[PDB]
């Protein structure tokens, strides 16, 4: 919907929405890794959902 | 008669020997929770045999007093029972346990398993049954089990179950004696086939109609002993047949009219369905009943009370094919109301007082205000649980 | 040619109620 | 199919040739779904573009509505809504109309799309012009209305309830505006009808769909047709008018606002003229509503009380002559005016009680008591018609108060009427009508009286469940339901008729048990009526759904039950059974194995049972290559043993043998009738074990023209037989030929 | 948190439960009859709830409609309503309410008139903290004493729903084939890399 | 960070799941034992009415016995961190007057905590609720509504007929 992490919702939760774009380049994965671990109030299901959204994405370009 | 009393020895927070009260027609053992209570139905168990899981306990050297914590009392038990009946005689059996071997005594005389076994079955006691004791949460599994099992306690209460093994050897060479006699059918059938085409040299098609004619006789044969076979096995389905399909019909008739009447009501059904109703001891067995006022669902749906009252219902009418001496009856009334207690207890107080002793574990205290002899137990500290035993009168009360 | 059908309608005729 | 659909839908001048015409023909009973909605498409793209020489088709297109599909029958209903739409004045219209309503129940899509379909038909606003297209719009309406008469019109005030519940906020209120749009101008129907009188009671019974759904709109009109309640000829549809009418003031006039009273007066005094002078279906059919208006809001009960005292007197001074003269032919004369007293007492019975503290008014004398005794009595009489009368009186005064019922000699009249083969056959059809009537009336009043359970929740208790209200209803079925069971065998079949409808009604409500009745109605799946059978099926496959095993504990037994039917009357009867048992191998395999050996080895039964066993055993439908394969395996070892054990016996050595011969030779017959319909090599017969492996022999079997050659030969074989025994020459000529011919069959390969 | 008021048509044993007053935040007792209907309260929220007692046949599921008399119903409805006040559910309004449509075929999850794709209403749960799964905080009628003579096994698969990670493990057990399959792949890429 | 978030969570219930005990059990105590882990188990352990001398097993006991194991586990994880709702169907079964006194005190204790709701055949249990609601089944069919304190206390104990 809205936010960096947004796609990362989609991927986790949705995953029909996404396309090739995307997928290819629009975020670094090492990248969001580091944003995603310091981050405060972080719930556990949510950064299990947000794990879903990287794994996906990493398998997704490989 | 019935079972006038019960001993018993280091065994279940009953350190030494304690004579338990004498039995009335109907009494009851009522207690507060942890009170050491259902462990007497669990001697009674015992003392008539059974595998020890449904105890709540495993190895048997838990039994013994003080075992469970992990000091026992001793190496030594003893649990005896006095079975009183008419003429004036009385009937003195006890098993004997030490450590983890066990045997078994008719007036304080050493007696073997066997000759035990079909003695207390003379005094009317299947310890295959187990459809005579109650459980703690077992009540609303009676409706609720697989049809095989119950099966198999019709089965063995028709006493057949000792046959099956005969039943299916011949079974076994009906289908051998069949498949031999088809095969020899086939393999002649070719022969003449191949015969026939060799009527279109001499030799060979005398040989092989020598051949053919070989075949014939060992068909011959083979039908023979199909023959003999036959009517053995016709004897072995009729006998089978003929005292399942009684005890089911007599079962069926009984419920039918015991079921009518305990719900005190005109509009209600019960119904015991046969698997394969042309030969069903083999198959299983689905009981379905309706509800005094409910629509006809499946049984799983239901909740406590009427399957409270399908299970009595089943076991006061295989009483009534064939009677237990006495009965034992735990907490029966697990989730009903004022109305359905005193349903199950005024039934009791009417049926019990010719037919059968009966006794019962409760806590809600109409059910035993009806009673007419009440066994108290209080427990007490120590290293260790002690329960001890009281008797109250309650024949001698108005209204 | 009729090869590959029903025997009649045997296998559908679900009949109106009332 | 779809492709060249669409070619022919650009050319539909080459719809001629006559192999692509039996193609699509083949196409359209093809066993499956989606070849059948593709050569209906094509076919409705055909109707569409040339509306002419496609009504020759139209019987298979209208029988396409039926496919047990899911898109095949949204398919067809597009179809028929744009031949609707693009058409009028076909003059197969209406007719058509009437059978998708029969489907809006179906499923929950088929529900809507036809919900939405008619309403853009039908229910459209319509402001105040073009009067013609609401005229023959009024008038489509009243043929459809009319043509539902025959089946039955539930099913259109389930479609009129399906549009009042999808509106359930304002939403301009599109249809309910439009309705009220409609009704008055039905009424302006009837203001301008004036004189033809099917379309009169169409339009009446149009009124009275509209009163069965919701009776807030004739609130206005009632006085309208007021006139037209008062008299008219002796002609039927205007006595059938009459009780409509009756119907719709009786649901109308409770919620009308402020009422005159000297109106409502007036109407009860006019109807009772009309109970006076009229025969018995009216006079309940109105004494419904002069119930409803005396004991809704009026107090002038004492004149009916008074009328009912009148009828007693009669009653009594009747039975009074009746105690010591039982010859006398002054009762003859006032033999209809008894049979009319007797209709009045069941129907003031029958719709409220008076024995209460205010209809009586004084001490208590249980006048119900006497009422039924005396009832009880004029049952016993000589005539037949008067213990009709009585039956009817029975059922009428048993409506309002079921424990009645309980009586012992009310059960005696019942069982005494209904066994013992009683020469009469109405009896049991007004008995039957009245256990029928019985459950309609209670099953009404226990659904409406949920709807206001509010008004009496909180003058009802909480500890008793009131129940024996409800257990007493299901309670006298197990007073009578076995003997209902050889009500069964009754040669008339409006017995069983209304057998059927009592049981089925029954087990809608359910308060019996499912699978006791079941061969029962396998048997009488059976049977010539489709409706029957039809319902039959249904109940059957109704218990399907929701029990497994039920149908496969009652296998045998409905074939004996069968064979009772047929017995009782004078492809496969039941090869609906069949159907709904092809799916478990192992309860298949049991059943057929059970026939088998138990009714073909060593059961002395009669010959014709096994007769039809084995014509419905060749006229079984099967499916997959393994069934026959099990049936000629287990044939050929039981053929084999009893076979050479019979011509053994018989080259040892008769009736006995003669029967057990011709038990054999119908199962040679049976064996080589299959053999030949399945067209498979006698050798990979002879290869076949029984339960080799599940997934080899599932191959579809074809079935060849003009095989069904078995039925005539065991007719041949049979009246050979028919059970003769006598000491001819000829008959020994007979047995040593059929001697000669199991020597044959011994010898084929 | 808080449930104001539940609604139910046609669920098993109720044809048109109306509004009536809601609930209190503290304890709310209910006595009965025996036979009173009272588990169709149990099995009809936690229908709506949980997932797994709908997974059975859909035999039972024709025969989970009230088919008390009159017509037959095809299509059921239960609705609850009840406050997001501490916002512990994600959605931001006041009032929420969940009602799930029963068909013969059909099933259908409203959230205050919106249609659900089946997996917002997990995820919602979950971040609620309801587990589908559990047998706790809801027992059946009689069967209250199985969890504590429960075995071991799933005492720990319990205290590890409470600690949250119930959803890791088959995360993380998806994620490692995928993984193995990825080093296959690149694997071979290397060799074709090579050629 | 999910395998100490384990450790402290164990001993958060099991400090909890102890507290409750000696809360209801007037005189004994009982706790987990975590086994050699990875992890394999963990066991129960309890000590009552020598409150030491007693040691006994997972599965010999009585059905009130069980029933209070189960339900201090449910409040060591309701103590631990609540669950949004909780509800009760004859959760007083097998358990006894006293402790039913006991259980109602506790459900007077956790009420702040989370919304319970339960159903029970006994009366002493009911006087631990705010408000009450009344079944009603007529006419083949099922009705909730609101009832008050009184004759629900009249239905439960207080009217002993057929009816
Ligand atoms: N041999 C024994 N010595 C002491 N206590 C025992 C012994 N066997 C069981 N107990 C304990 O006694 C308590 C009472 O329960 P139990 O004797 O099984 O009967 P009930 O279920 O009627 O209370 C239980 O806690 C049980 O573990
Ligand atoms: N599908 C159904 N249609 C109609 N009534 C039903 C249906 N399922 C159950 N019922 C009714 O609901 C009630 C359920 O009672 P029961 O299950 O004994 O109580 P509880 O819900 O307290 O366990 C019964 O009276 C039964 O007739
Ligand atoms: F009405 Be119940 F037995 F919860
Ligand atoms: F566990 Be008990 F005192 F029957």
């Amino acid at each position: 919907k809205r936010g960096p992490l947004a796609k990362i919702w989609l991927a986790a939760h949705w995953d029909k929405k996404l396309t090739k774009a995307h997928v290819f380049e629009c975020n670094l994965e090492s990248s969001v890794e580091s944003i995603i671990s310091p981050k405060v109030k972080m719930a556990l299901r949510t950064s299990g959902h947000l794990l879903l959204g990287v794994v996906r994405i990493y398998h997704r370009k490989a | 008669g019935f079972l006038k009393l019960i001993e018993i020895e280091n065994f279940k927070s009953y350190k030494g020997r304690q004579i338990i009260g004498p039995f009335q027609r109907f009494t009851a053992i009522i207690g507060p929770n942890g009170s050491g209570k259902s462990n007497l139905m669990d001697a009674i168990s015992f003392v008539l045999g059974e595998k020890t899981s449904n105890l709540r306990v495993k190895t048997l050297r838990d039994l013994i007093h003080g075992a469970p914590v992990g000091k026992p009392a001793a190496n030594r038990a003893f649990v005896s029972m006095v079975y009183s009946e008419e003429g004036a005689e009385d009937r003195t059996f006890a098993r004997v346990i030490v450590g983890g071997s066990s045997e078994y005594k008719i007036n304080n005389k050493v007696v073997q398993l066997h000759e035990y076994s079909e003695e207390l079955e003379k005094l009317g006691i299947l310890i295959k049954a187990r459809n005579f004791l109650v459980f703690q949460g077992a009540v609303e599994s009676i409706a609720m089990k697989n049809p095989k099992e119950r099966t198999a306690l019709f089965e063995e209460i028709s006493r057949s179950g000792e046959l099956a093994q005969e039943y299916d050897k011949r079974k076994k060479e009906m289908v051998k004696a069949e498949e031999d006699t088809q095969f020899n059918y086939h393999r002649k059938k070719n022969i003449a086939a191949e015969r026939k085409e060799a009527k279109q040299a001499m030799e060979k098609l005398e040989s092989v109609r020598d051949k053919f004619q070989e075949t014939s006789d060992e068909f011959e044969a083979a039908r023979k002993r199909a023959k003999k076979a036959k009517q053995a096995f016709e004897q072995i389905k009729k006998e089978r047949f003929d005292r399942f399909n009684a005890c089911f019909e007599s079962v069926a008739t009984n419920i039918d009219e015991i079921y009518k009447a305990l719900s005190r009501n005109s509009s209600a059904q019960a119904f015991l369905g046969p698997e394969n109703p042309e030969e069903p001891y083999l198959d299983g067995i689905n009981y379905n009943c309706v509800a005094p006022g409910k629509r006809f669902r499946p049984m799983d749906n239901l909740s406590g009370g009427e399957k409270t009252v399908a299970a009595l219902a089943l076991l006061f009418a295989i009483h009534s094919y064939k009677p237990a001496p006495f009965f034992v009856l735990d907490e029966i009334d697990a989730a009903l109301d004022n109305t359905n207690i005193g349903k199950v207890a005024n039934y009791i107080k009417e049926q019990s007082t010719c037919n059968f002793q009966a006794i019962v574990i409760s806590l809600k205290e109409e059910f035993y205000t009806k009673a007419e002899s009440l066994i108290g137990v209080y427990p007490e500290q120590g290293d260790c649980v002690i329960s001890k035993v009281l008797t109250f009168d309650l024949t001698k009360y108005p209204d | 040619i009729l090869q590959e059908n029903d025997f009649g309608d045997f296998g559908m005729d679900d009949r109106e109620i009332m | 199919m779809k492709c060249l659909s669409e070619v022919v839908a650009v050319d539909p001048s080459i719809l001629a040739r006559l192999d692509m015409q039996r193609g699509v023909h083949g196409r359209l009973m093809d066993n499956s779904t989606s070849v059948r909605e593709a050569a209906v498409e094509l076919l409705g793209r055909f109707v569409l573009c040339r509306p002419q020489l496609a009504e020759q088709y139209y019987d298979m297109l209208i029988e396409r509505i039926l496919d047990t599909g899911i898109s095949v029958r949204k398919r067809v209903i597009k179809i028929l809504r744009d031949i609707c739409i693009e058409q009028p004045t076909f003059p197969k219209i209406t007719e058509m109309c009437v059978k998708m309503i029969r489907r809006v129940n179906d499923e929950e899509g088929i529900k809507k799309l036809v919900n939405e379909t008619f309403q853009k038909l039908w229910f459209t606003p319509t402001p105040h012009n073009d009067k013609e297209a609401m005229t023959r719009k009024i008038l489509n309406i009243t043929d459809v209305v009319a043509a539902c008469r025959d089946t039955g019109y539930d099913w259109f005030e389930q479609l009129l309830q399906n549009l009042l519940k999808s509106e359930e906020d304002s939403s301009y209120k599109p249809v309910k505006k439009a309705c009220t749009q409609l009704v008055d101008n039905l009424v302006e129907h009837i203001l301008k009808y004036e004189e033809n009188s099917g379309r009169l009671v169409a339009c009446i019974t149009t009124l009275f769909l509209f009163s069965k759904i919701r009776p807030q709109l004739m609130v206005k009109h009632a006085m309208t047709m007021q006139p037209y309640l008062t008299t008219k000829c002796s002609t039927q549809n205007d006595f059938m008018v009459i009780c409509n009418v009756a119907k719709i003031l009786e649901l109308v006039v409770p919620l009308m606002e402020h009422p005159s009273e000297t109106f409502l007066a007036t109407i009860e005094e006019d109807l009772m003229k009309l109970i006076i002078k009229y025969g018995m279906t009216v006079v309940q059919h109105c004494v419904s509503c002069l119930g409803a208006v005396v004991n809704k809001v009026t107090q002038n009960f004492k004149f009916v009380w008074a009328c009912f005292n009148r009828y007693y007197g009669a009653i009594s001074k009747l039975k009074s002559q009746h105690q010591e003269d039982p010859n006398n032919t002054s009762l003859l004369t006032n033999k209809p005016a008894l049979l009319r007293s007797l209709f009045t007492v069941g129907a003031l019975c029958r719709h409220f009680d008076f024995d209460l503290e205010d209809f009586k008014g004084n001490s208590k004398v249980n006048i119900k008591d006497k009422v039924l005794e005396l009832l009880m009595y004029f049952t016993k009489h000589s005539d037949e018609e008067v213990q009709t009368k009585a039956i009817i009186g029975l059922g009428f005064a048993f409506i309002q108060h079921p424990s009645l019922m309980f009586e012992q000699e009310v059960k005696n009249l019942y069982n005494n009427i209904l066994s013992d083969k009683n020469s009469s056959v109405n009896l049991k059809i007004q008995v039957l009508k009245n256990l029928q009537t019985y459950l309609q009336e209670e099953d009404t009043r226990m659904q409406q009286a949920d709807r206001d359970w509010k008004k009496v929740a909180k003058q009802e208790d909480l500890k008793e469940m009131g129940d024996v209200s409800s257990g007493m209803s299901s309670s006298i079925m197990q007073l009578y339901l076995k003997q209902v069971l050889e009500a069964f065998f009754h040669t008339q079949s409006s017995v069983r008729h209304f057998a059927l409808n009592v049981i089925a009604l029954t087990l809608n409500q359910g308060l019996i048990h499912p699978v006791q009745c079941v061969p029962y109605l396998i048997a009488m799946g059976t049977d010539p009526e489709p409706a029957m059978r039809n319902k039959a099926d249904q109940q059957l496959v109704e218990i399907d759904k929701k029990y497994a095993g039920f149908i496969h504990m009652k296998a045998v037994a409905g074939m004996k039950m069968s064979y009772q039917v047929q017995q009782a009357i004078n492809s496969a009867l039941c090869s609906h059974l069949y159907s709904m048992i092809r799916g478990n191998r192992q309860h298949r395999r049991a059943f057929l194995i059970s026939l088998l050996n138990l009714f073909d080895d060593t059961a002395k039964t009669d010959v014709t049972m096994l007769l039809y066993i084995a014509d419905n055993l060749a006229c079984f439908p099967y499916q997959t290559q393994e069934e026959p394969l099990f049936i000629m395996h287990h044939i050929d070892i039981t053929l084999s043993v009893s076979g050479s054990n019979l011509l053994q016996s018989f080259k040892e050595s008769l009736i006995e043998f003669a029967n057990v011969s011709q038990g054999i030779l119908l199962l040679l017959m049976l064996k080589q009738h299959l053999k030949n319909l399945c067209g498979f090599s006698d050798s990979k017969i002879q290869k076949y074990s029984p339960s080799e492996s599940a997934k080899v022999y599932d191959k579809a079997i074809n079935r060849k023209t003009g095989v069904h050659f078995h039925p005539k030969q065991t007719l041949d074989f049979l009246r050979s037989d028919m059970a003769n025994s006598k000491i001819t020459e000829e008959v020994k000529r007979s047995i040593v030929k059929q001697y000669l011919d199991f020597k044959l069959l011994m010898e084929h390969l | 948190m808080y449930i104001k008021q539940v609604i139910i048509q046609g669920f098993r044993s109720y044809r048109d439960q109306t509004i009536v007053d809601p609930f209190s935040s503290k304890h709310n007792v209910i006595v009965g009859r025996n036979g009173s209907g009272k588990s169709n309260f149990f099995y009809a929220i936690q229908f709506v709830l949980s997932d797994e007692f709908s997974h059975l046949r859909p035999e039972q599921r024709l025969a989970l409609l009230h088919e008390g008399t009159g017509p037959r119903v095809i299509s059921a409805f239960v609705e609850i309503i009840f406050d997001n006040s501490d916002n512990r559910l994600p959605i931001d309004k006041e009032e929420v309410s969940l009602r799930r449509v029963i068909g013969a075929k059909k099933d259908q999850y409203f959230l205050d008139k919106k249609m659900v794709t089946k997996n917002d209403v997990m995820n919602l749960l979950e971040s609620a903290g309801f587990s589908r799964s559990n047998p706790y905080y809801i027992v059946k009628q009689g069967k209250i004493n199985q969890m504590a003579t429960a075995p071991d096994s799933q005492r720990l698969k319990l205290l590890r729903e409470v600690a949250g990670t119930r959803v890791y493990d088959e995360r993380k057990e998806e994620s490692i084939s995928l993984m193995k399959e990825t080093e296959g792949k690149r694997e071979k890429i290397n060799e074709l890399l090579k050629y | 960070r999910k395998y100490e978030a384990i450790q402290l969570t164990f001993k958060q219930v099991s400090k909890n799941f102890s507290e409750v005990f000696q809360k209801l059990v007037p005189g004994g105590k009982a706790t987990l034992v975590m086994k050699k882990g990875q992890f394999t188990g963990v066991g129960i352990r309890v000590s009552f009415t020598g409150k030491q001398g007693e040691m006994r097993e997972m599965q010999q006991l009585s059905g009130g016995q069980k029933s209070l194991v189960a339900l201090a586990l449910i409040f060591a994880i309701q103590k631990c961190d609540p669950a949004p709702f909780y509800l009760f169907d004859e959760i007083d079964q097998a358990l006894d007057a006293q402790h039913r006194k006991a259980v109602s005190d506790m459900i007077m204790e956790l009420a702040v905590h989370a919304q319970f709701i339960t159903t029970t055949f006994r009366p002493e249990l009911l006087e631990s609720a705010d408000k009450f609601y009344g079944v009603k089944f007529r006419n083949k069919v099922s009705h909730i509504d609101v009832i008050t304190a009184e004759m629900a206390k009249d239905f439960v104990e207080d009217d002993t007929t057929h009816g």
